[PDB]
């Protein structure tokens, strides 16, 4: 992102932690500007001997060597499969055909048969038609109800 | 969330929640605009399965 | 904000007799002038439903939430306004909230930190003439949230409640008798209105109500509980395939 | 068989397939090297991104 993220005297609103009194745990955030101790010394006030302010700035310029150009992360992260499912992958369609004998599925209503434009009616919350037999022989298309 | 006006600094790293919707990534992956993505146990072509 | 109005001692439980209610669509399946029957989670036809007022009266308790819920209330001034359903209710775990309020009906699922005596409040008519809403009083806090939908925004009033395989469905039916008094027998039944992934533990369940911090009229109203439970229930379904009529097998 | 086949900097002599079109056929042999294209591109010649 050298393009978007660098000035040209260093874009010194992006900042990194420099130093911490031990490694940090996965995906913790820390927002702590209290002065670090690099010694065996209490470091107090504002400046002292081995006293250091925990967080640095980045020198991003259009200038630096590829490496040292700024670039942007996205993790797309996601905790998976213990509870119900809220977010999913795309589900394609195509073309709705009538009168041909055909390997249907509407809504993961696979099946196969001669699709053609029902006379019945449903109230609007339904989507499948069942008959005496307790077998399926009706469906509401998802997209252009019908 | 790429396209975003301006990006957060690590020090201070944004977390956006997201739900309630799906997620097609062919104007994503399918774009050369990123130098890296790696998925870390799943192929990048079966996310929209 | 959050205020104890605690003034009500906890009284007696009362009861009456559902005589044909609680049967609901069990699935999105169209059937017609066919008698189909199904073990489902239903209201047991003829129970005794525990039945709340208020007047003077503002009964409010957190009921169990067992094997899901019938609610209704028999209405005026729109005075049930949303429900508190969940399995701590003090921001330990997650709990669903859902409430309707004057710009929109709103639902919610986050780690809420609840008011021990949760409700909304409205002035009475005052000084201006017009009503308004100010006391939002039901939660102090909300960190981890999960879900949160709003409506587009803007009597017998019949609810179910199923959150089985964490999946919350509620199936309604808003219809307006102009019957004074007595619960009407006579038949109808509840369609899905809406389904929630929400993969939250419900234990117990609360509803809300519509009322300086003290001293108030809660305005008049009824409303009733029964849980449903699992039996087999044979649905007449008509031509148009709306079930005009029930059998509780047992 | 480590006593017999494993050096101290480790054989590389034996291989594995990691990418493939199709799951193989039963008692079906490959003898391919021809590179994978995991992107949508073409990808001729011995290399690629
Ligand atoms: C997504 O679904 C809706 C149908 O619910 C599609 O909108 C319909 O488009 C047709 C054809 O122009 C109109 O006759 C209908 O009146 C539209 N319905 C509504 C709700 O306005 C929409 O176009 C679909 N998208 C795609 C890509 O198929
Ligand atoms: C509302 O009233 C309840 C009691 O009626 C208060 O709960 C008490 O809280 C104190 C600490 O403030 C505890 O020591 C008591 O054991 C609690 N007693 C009971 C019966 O709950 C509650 O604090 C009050 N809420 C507000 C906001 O004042
Ligand atoms: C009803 O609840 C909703 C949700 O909290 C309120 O909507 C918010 O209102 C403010 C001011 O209009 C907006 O800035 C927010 O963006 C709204 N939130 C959302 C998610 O749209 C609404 O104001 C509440 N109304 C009453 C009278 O309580
Ligand atoms: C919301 O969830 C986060 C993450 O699970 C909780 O943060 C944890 O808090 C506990 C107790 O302080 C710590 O032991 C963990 O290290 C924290 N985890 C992370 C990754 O931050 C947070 O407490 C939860 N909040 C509520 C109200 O439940
Ligand atoms: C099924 O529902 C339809 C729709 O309400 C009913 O048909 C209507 O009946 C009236 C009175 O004869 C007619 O004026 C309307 O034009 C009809 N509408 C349609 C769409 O046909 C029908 O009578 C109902 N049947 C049953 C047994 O409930
Ligand atoms: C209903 O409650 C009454 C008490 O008022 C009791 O006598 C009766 O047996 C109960 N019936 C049922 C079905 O619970
Ligand atoms: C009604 O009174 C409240 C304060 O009591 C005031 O804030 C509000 O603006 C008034 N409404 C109108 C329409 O004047
Ligand atoms: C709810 O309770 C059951 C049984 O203890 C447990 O298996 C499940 O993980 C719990 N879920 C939540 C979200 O608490």
């Amino acid at each position: 992102s050298n393009n978007l993220d660098s000035k040209v005297g260093g874009n010194y609103n992006y900042r990194y932690r420099l130093f911490r009194k031990s490694n940090l745990k996965p995906f913790e955030r820390d927002i702590s500007t209290e002065i670090y101790q690099a010694g065996s010394t209490p470091c107090n006030g504002v400046q002292g001997f081995n006293c250091y302010f925990p967080l640095q700035s980045y020198g991003f310029q259009p200038t630096n060597g590829v490496g040292y150009q700024p670039y942007r992360v996205v993790v797309l992260s996601f905790e998976l499969l213990h509870a119900p499912a809220t977010v999913c992958g795309p589900k394609k369609s195509t073309n709705l055909v009538k009168n041909k004998c055909v390997n249907f599925n509407f809504n993961g209503l696979t099946g196969t048969g001669v699709l053609t434009e029902s006379n019945k009616k449903f109230l609007p919350f339904q989507q499948f038609g069942r008959d005496i037999a307790d077998t399926t022989d009706a469906v509401r298309d998802p997209q252009t109800l019908e | 969330v790429f396209n975003a006006t301006r990006f957060a600094s690590v020090y201070a790293w944004n977390r956006k929640r997201i739900s309630n919707c799906v997620a097609d990534y062919s104007v994503l992956y399918n774009s050369a605009s990123f130098s890296t993505f790696k998925c870390y146990g799943v192929s990048p072509t079966k996310l929209n399965d | 904000q959050c205020v104890n109005l605690t003034t009500r001692t906890q009284l007696p439980p009362a009861y009456t007799n559902s005589f044909t209610r609680g049967v609901y669509y069990p699935d999105k399946v169209f059937r017609s002038s066919v008698l189909h029957s199904t073990q489902d989670l239903f209201l047991p036809f003829f129970s005794n439903v525990t039945w709340f007022h208020a007047i003077k009266r503002f009964d409010n308790p957190v009921l169990p939430f067992n094997d899901g819920v019938y609610f209704a209330s028999t209405e005026k001034s729109n005075i049930i306004r949303g429900w508190i359903f969940g399995t701590t209710l003090d921001s330990k775990t997650q709990s669903l909230l859902i409430v309707n309020n004057a710009t929109n009906v709103v639902i919610k699922v986050c780690e809420f930190q609840f008011c021990n005596d949760p409700f909304l409040g409205v002035y009475y008519h005052k000084n201006n003439k017009s009503w308004m809403k100010s006391e939002f009083r039901v939660y102090s806090s909300a960190n981890n949230c999960t879900f949160e939908y709003v409506s587009q925004p803007f009597n017998l009033r019949e609810f179910v409640f199923k959150n089985i395989d964490g999946y919350f469905k509620i199936y309604s039916k808003h219809t307006p008798i102009n019957l004074v008094r007595d619960l009407p027998h006579g038949f109808s039944a509840l369609e899905p209105l809406v389904d929630l992934p929400i993969g939250i533990n419900i234990t117990r369940f609360q509803t809300l109500l519509a009322l300086s911090s003290s001293g108030w009229t809660a305005g008049a109203a009824a409303y009733y509980v029964g849980y449903l439970q699992p039996r087999t229930f044979l649905l007449k379904y008509n031509e148009n395939g709306t079930i005009t009529d029930a059998v509780d097998c047992a």
